[PDB]
């Protein structure tokens, strides 16, 4: 299988600035490469073709380059409907293969976040179970270290977290973390306490609650 | 909210095409999962040539019917990681395989039998407060959620459910609102979750 | 008007 390797991961841009992502190929794809587009919550739109010919109706500050296994898009200009995913594909060979995708997001100022630590309701410690929520809200940028302690000791593989979209109106970051014990193990402890380390803070904030 | 068939199981997903000569073009599958990876599925040519990768083969079949202008793909043997969005795309020549991209349709694969959520309150702790309600154990996606009937929407958040090691799916909503509020206000989060036929509400006060 | 018969990907192998 050809390796497409798609290069930054991600990127903050401003409204104006050329920009330019990245496509490296495992070997020589003669330039069969597709790169598309894709919006939050939106189906893959197809830019490129043949490494640098734009189809019908995609918009001249779009342009492709490179050969052999270097590739690259470039936006002359970025524009709001600009940001989203883009991926590329190497059609040379079977089976056809995709890189793992460059996020665009619009570039904005430091924003620290606010932090809030929910106990868990006694309506669902009568299931034998306690959810301990942690918020970040309205940061930037999307980039932070939470971590859960319980009478200070630090917690692993009992959390999940997920992370909303840019914000369309302030472009910041919100962040939801859960961690989720037994009703046997949550009564056993005292102290729960959320960590969270961030750019926009001078030091790590925690937010903490004691049981009962 | 879409196809769900148990590991194992069988299942035969259909595209209909509108707005282009059918017999024409290459037409293909193409899938995103819950990561947001994409990955080609299988291909046919215009006059019924197959391709497939190696991940599939043996277990998905392409065919096209050119006369009722409609793709097909019969999936068998489906594990939990066929779960994801499966699209139709059309291509030809130097454009490639996915130069147009068409219906999609979730697939989820798992064990889990459909479930309501249970809800409950995140409550603002004792100028500016928090929150929300955890949506917790349901299957499958998705649930909405609302505030006060639609008429909160300002500092809302709702979250991307994640999927628990039970098999089943929780989420959060919150929002902040003045600390001054808190007393003279009443915050009521509405959760739907369509699939079971539940509709939930509560209210969220401080404790 | 309509479209014509188009060629298949020229991907290999």
């Amino acid at each position: 299988d050809i390796k497409m390797t798609q290069s930054p991961s991600s990127m903050y841009a401003s409204l104006g600035e050329r920009v330019t992502i990245t496509c490296k190929a495992s070997q020589d794809i003669n330039r069969y490469l597709n790169w598309f587009q894709q919006k939050p919550g939106k189906s893959p739109k197809t830019l490129i073709y043949r490494a640098n010919r734009l189809l019908d109706g995609v918009p001249s500050r779009f342009s492709g380059s490179g050969s052999g296994q270097d590739y690259s898009l470039t936006i002359s200009s970025l524009d709001y409907e600009d940001m989203g995913i883009y991926y590329c594909l190497q059609y040379d060979e079977f089976p056809l293969t995709f890189g793992d995708g460059t996020k665009l997001e619009l570039k904005r100022t430091v924003a620290a976040p606010s932090v809030f630590i929910f106990p868990p309701s006694d309506e669902q410690l009568k299931s034998g179970t306690a959810s301990v929520v942690c918020l970040l809200n309205n940061f930037y940028p999307r980039e932070a270290k939470v971590q859960w302690k319980v009478d200070n000791a630090l917690q692993s593989g009992n959390s999940q977290e997920s992370v909303t979209e840019q914000d369309s109106k302030d472009s910041t970051y919100s962040l939801s973390s859960t961690l989720t014990l037994s009703k046997a193990d949550y009564e056993k402890h005292k102290v729960y306490a959320c960590e969270v380390t961030h750019q926009g803070l001078s030091s790590p904030v925690t937010k903490s609650f004691n049981r009962g | 909210g879409g196809d769900l068939v148990k590991p194992g199981g069988s299942l035969k997903l259909s595209c209909a095409a509108s707005g282009f000569t059918f017999s024409s073009y290459a037409m293909s599958w193409v899938r995103q999962n819950p990561e947001k990876r994409l990955e080609w599925v299988a291909s046919i040519s215009k006059g019924g040539n197959t391709y497939y990768p190696n991940s599939v083969k043996g277990r998905f079949t392409i065919s096209r019917d050119n006369a009722r202008n409609i793709l097909y793909l019969q999936m068998s043997s489906l594990r939990s990681e066929d779960t994801a969005l499966y699209y139709c795309a059309r291509g030809w020549g130097d454009y490639g395989w996915f130069a147009y991209w068409g219906q999609v349709t979730l697939v989820t694969v798992s064990a889990a039998s459909t479930k309501g959520p249970s809800v409950f309150p995140l409550a603002p702790s004792s100028g500016t407060a928090a929150l929300g309600c955890l949506v917790k154990d349901y299957f499958p996606e998705p649930v909405t959620v609302s505030w006060n009937s639609g008429a909160l929407t300002s500092g809302v958040h709702t979250f991307p459910a994640v999927l628990q090691s039970s098999g089943l799916y929780s989420l959060s909503s919150v929002v902040t609102v003045p600390s001054s509020s808190l007393g003279t206000q009443t915050y009521i989060c509405n959760v739907n979750h369509k699939p079971s036929n539940t509709k939930v509400d509560k209210k969220v006060e401080p404790k | 008007s309509r479209t014509p018969s188009l060629p298949t990907p020229p991907t290999r192998e």
